[PDB]
Protein backbone atom coordinates (compact mmCIF):
# COMPACT_ATOMS: atom_id res chain seq x y z
CA UNK A 1 0.00 0.00 0.00
CA UNK A 2 1.16 3.13 -1.03
CA UNK A 3 -0.07 6.89 0.41
CA UNK A 4 2.11 10.19 0.74
CA UNK A 5 1.32 11.31 4.30
CA UNK A 6 2.95 14.04 6.85
CA UNK A 7 6.02 13.88 9.05
CA UNK A 8 3.93 14.26 12.02
CA UNK A 9 1.49 11.35 11.26
CA UNK A 10 3.82 8.41 10.11
CA UNK A 11 3.36 6.94 14.14
CA UNK A 12 -0.20 7.19 13.65
CA UNK A 13 -0.35 4.30 11.06
CA UNK A 14 0.76 1.68 13.49
CA UNK A 15 -1.10 -1.26 14.57
CA UNK A 16 -3.38 0.10 17.72
CA UNK A 17 -2.42 4.01 16.93
CA UNK A 18 -5.52 6.64 16.61
CA UNK A 19 -5.38 9.61 15.20
CA UNK A 20 -7.44 11.27 12.23
CA UNK A 21 -5.21 9.39 9.66
CA UNK A 22 -5.83 6.24 11.46
CA UNK A 23 -9.59 6.60 11.75
CA UNK A 24 -10.62 8.27 8.44
CA UNK A 25 -7.80 7.77 6.02
CA UNK A 26 -5.85 4.32 6.81
CA UNK A 27 -6.46 2.02 9.42
CA UNK A 28 -4.01 -0.71 10.29
CA UNK A 29 -5.17 -4.24 11.74
CA UNK A 30 -4.21 -4.52 15.66
CA UNK A 31 -2.81 -8.01 14.57
CA UNK A 32 -0.68 -6.54 11.50
CA UNK A 33 2.52 -8.23 10.63
CA UNK A 34 4.32 -6.05 8.10
CA UNK A 35 6.54 -3.41 7.37
CA UNK A 36 5.81 -0.04 7.81
CA UNK A 37 8.48 1.40 5.34
CA UNK A 38 8.72 5.71 4.89
CA UNK A 39 10.76 7.79 3.66
CA UNK A 40 11.45 11.65 2.81
CA UNK A 41 10.22 12.64 -0.81
CA UNK A 42 10.66 16.43 0.21
CA UNK A 43 12.30 17.33 -3.33
CA UNK A 44 10.11 14.86 -5.47
CA UNK A 45 6.52 15.63 -3.86
CA UNK A 46 6.62 18.83 -2.56
CA UNK A 47 6.04 21.84 -5.44
CA UNK A 48 7.22 25.61 -5.27
CA UNK A 49 3.62 27.89 -4.14
CA UNK B 1 -20.74 -30.29 68.91
CA UNK B 2 -22.09 -33.46 68.04
CA UNK B 3 -22.34 -33.36 64.19
CA UNK B 4 -19.40 -30.81 63.66
CA UNK B 5 -18.03 -33.37 60.76
CA UNK B 6 -20.70 -32.61 58.50
CA UNK B 7 -21.04 -28.89 59.39
CA UNK B 8 -17.06 -28.54 58.90
CA UNK B 9 -17.85 -29.93 54.88
CA UNK B 10 -20.68 -27.46 54.55
CA UNK B 11 -18.67 -25.07 55.89
CA UNK B 12 -15.49 -26.00 53.97
CA UNK B 13 -18.03 -25.83 50.43
CA UNK B 14 -19.51 -22.43 51.20
CA UNK B 15 -16.26 -20.56 52.51
CA UNK B 16 -14.40 -22.26 49.14
CA UNK B 17 -17.77 -20.82 47.25
CA UNK B 18 -17.74 -17.84 49.25
CA UNK B 19 -13.50 -17.43 48.48
CA UNK B 20 -14.10 -17.99 44.71
CA UNK B 21 -16.71 -15.17 44.58
CA UNK B 22 -14.77 -12.73 46.04
CA UNK B 23 -11.83 -13.70 44.40
CA UNK B 24 -13.91 -12.20 41.17
CA UNK B 25 -13.56 -8.85 42.49
CA UNK B 26 -9.59 -8.95 42.50
CA UNK B 27 -7.88 -7.15 40.92
CA UNK B 28 -4.91 -8.77 39.92
CA UNK B 29 -3.02 -5.71 39.13
CA UNK B 30 -5.52 -4.38 36.57
CA UNK B 31 -6.72 -0.61 36.54
CA UNK B 32 -10.14 -2.24 37.78
CA UNK B 33 -12.41 -5.39 38.59
CA UNK B 34 -14.91 -4.59 36.33
CA UNK B 35 -14.30 -4.75 32.80
CA UNK B 36 -16.91 -2.42 31.41
CA UNK B 37 -15.22 0.13 33.34
CA UNK B 38 -11.74 -0.94 31.65
CA UNK B 39 -13.49 -1.40 28.34
CA UNK B 40 -14.61 2.48 28.28
CA UNK B 41 -11.43 4.03 29.81
CA UNK B 42 -9.32 2.44 27.75
CA UNK B 43 -7.97 2.07 24.13
CA UNK B 44 -8.30 -1.56 23.04
CA UNK B 45 -4.86 -2.41 22.89
CA UNK B 46 -4.33 -1.09 26.38
CA UNK B 47 -7.61 -2.53 27.63
CA UNK B 48 -6.95 -5.75 26.38
CA UNK B 49 -3.71 -5.92 27.86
Amino acid sequence: DSFVIRGDEVRQIAPGQTGKIADYNYKLPDDFTGCVIAWNSNNLDSKVG
Amino acid sequence: SALGKLQDVVNQNAQALNTLVKQLSSNFGAISSVLNDILSRLDPPEAEV
